[PDB]
């Protein structure tokens, strides 16, 4: 097979920089002494991977020229010269000059941009799910940059662990942010035994963390 | 104008086998290179099967005798079908469209091989507490807990509410997954004005529509 | 490439 390593993995890039991405082959691909079938695809979050560049250098319908292919021998290059917020996404390099076809790993592309403090709310378990057993309290942490950020749950005012799922959502593709769900699971028979529930946000943004709370009664 | 959807993805058990379909629209498949592509839980893109306009057939050693890509040149279907599934046949199946410089891609279909049971979602209001503040936004949500397998898909007001939303990507624990969707609207329009999470689980042929309504 | 080509060299 001809093997495809991708590098780097992972991509941080400001507005207006370029960004390089290389992929390198195990071999020579020319297939016989006709044409290198070297293309680059980007998928964006949430969306299929679409094509970028074929043939090394062709630029597909509607890519604008600052995406730009070359390469030789064993390297390819695809370069990203001014980066807007919505080039981000995972790049792959492809080759179908030899059976079987083969892509690169993948480099994630991150959007680099100023840092914003979450906006954060808090809720309590449905009246629905008490009724079957369980108790979940969420936090959202919406809109922040950047992406690594810290949740604390406390059960009157001490801290609690076990029972804690956090999720993140991709970067979004027009401001940049990331934002994060926290929900803390525990049984409804718990849950009564306990009145006051806080989430604690800390990121870079404060020396202090963004506190949200409720009271069971 | 080129459509192409996949379907027949969900749950399927080692051993077993499932037919994918391609349906295309705006052009004539028999002109084109329609292939299959799968990308995995790592998000490594695999190429799993290609079908030429001349009707060449064209695998990679891990699926070959078990794949088999055709199409219905009548109904404008492209097909795959597979057996003998295994773990690493997990992921996303997309549908791909070759020709003249050109490649298009579906949106995908999932394929999930495991031996975990096919379970609907409960879907749980997130309403503000009682005691809660204004803001002049209003933040709420659905928690989708204890389904299998993915995916589900989340909406709110049928589509009519899409921007301030955020539905954050499902985590597997045990067989089951959880997942959450928060939406921001104006304090102005809610509760005055409904806000409904419409939640679809295709696997188990569900629907909920919960409606979020204001406490005490 | 049959991504890109109706039919393979």
């Amino acid at each position: 097979d001809v093997l495809l390593t991708q590098t780097p993995l992972s991509l941080p890039v400001s507005l207006g920089e370029q960004a390089s991405i290389s992929c390198r082959s195990s071999q020579s691909i020319v297939h016989s002494i006709g044409d290198t079938y070297l293309e680059w695809y980007l998928q964006k979050p949430g969306q299929s991977p679409k094509l970028l560049i074929y043939k090394v250098s062709n630029r597909f319908s509607g890519v604008p020229d600052r995406f730009s292919g070359s390469g030789s021998g064993t390297d390819f290059t695809l370069k990203i010269s001014r980066v807007e917020a919505e080039d981000l996404g995972i790049y792959y390099c492809f080759q179908g000059s030899h059976f079987p076809y083969t892509f690169g790993g993948g480099t994630k592309l991150e959007i680099k941009r100023a840092d914003a403090a979450p906006t954060v709310s808090i809720f309590p378990p449905s009246s629905e799910q008490l009724t079957s057993g369980g108790a979940s309290v969420v936090c959202f942490l919406n809109n922040f940059y950047p992406k690594d950020i810290n949740v604390k749950w406390k059960i009157d005012g001490s801290e609690r662990q076990n029972g804690v799922l956090n999720s993140w959502t991709d970067q979004d593709s027009k401001d940049s942010t990331y934002s994060m769900s926290s929900t803390l699971t525990l049984t409804k028979d718990e849950y009564e035994r306990h009145n006051s529930y806080t989430c604690e946000a800390t990121h870079k943004t404060s020396t202090s963390p963004i506190v949200k709370s409720f009271n069971r009664n | 104008q080129v459509q192409l959807q996949q379907s027949g993805g969900g749950s399927v058990k080692p051993g077993g086998s499932l037919k994918l379909s391609c349906s295309a629209s705006g052009f004539s498949l028999s002109t084109y290179a329609m292939s299959w592509v799968r990308q995995t839980p790592e998000k490594r893109l695999e190429w799993v099967a290609s079908m030429s306009s001349g009707g060449s057939l064209y695998y990679p050693d891990t699926v070959k005798g078990r794949f088999t890509i055709s199409r219905d040149t009548v109904k404008n279907i492209v097909y795959l079908q597979m057996s003998s599934l295994r773990s690493e046949d997990t992921a996303m199946y997309y549908c791909v469209r070759g020709g003249y410089g050109t490649s298009y891609w579906g949106q995908g279909t999932t394929v999930t091989v495991s031996s975990a049971k096919t379970t609907p979602p409960s879907v749980y209001p997130l309403a503000p507490g009682s005691a809660a503040q204004t803001n002049s936004m209003v933040t709420l949500g659905c928690l989708v807990k204890g389904y299998f397998p993915e995916p589900v898909t989340v909406t709110w007001n049928s589509g009519s509410l899409s921007s301030g939303v955020h539905t954050f990507p499902a985590v597997l624990q045990s067989d089951l997954y959880t997942l959450s969707s928060s939406v921001t609207v104006p304090s102005s329009t809610w509760p005055s004005e409904t806000v409904t999470c419409n939640v679809a689980h295709p696997a188990s042929s569900t629907k909920v529509d919960k409606k979020i309504v204001p406490r005490d | 490439s049959l991504l890109t080509e109706v039919e393979t060299p």
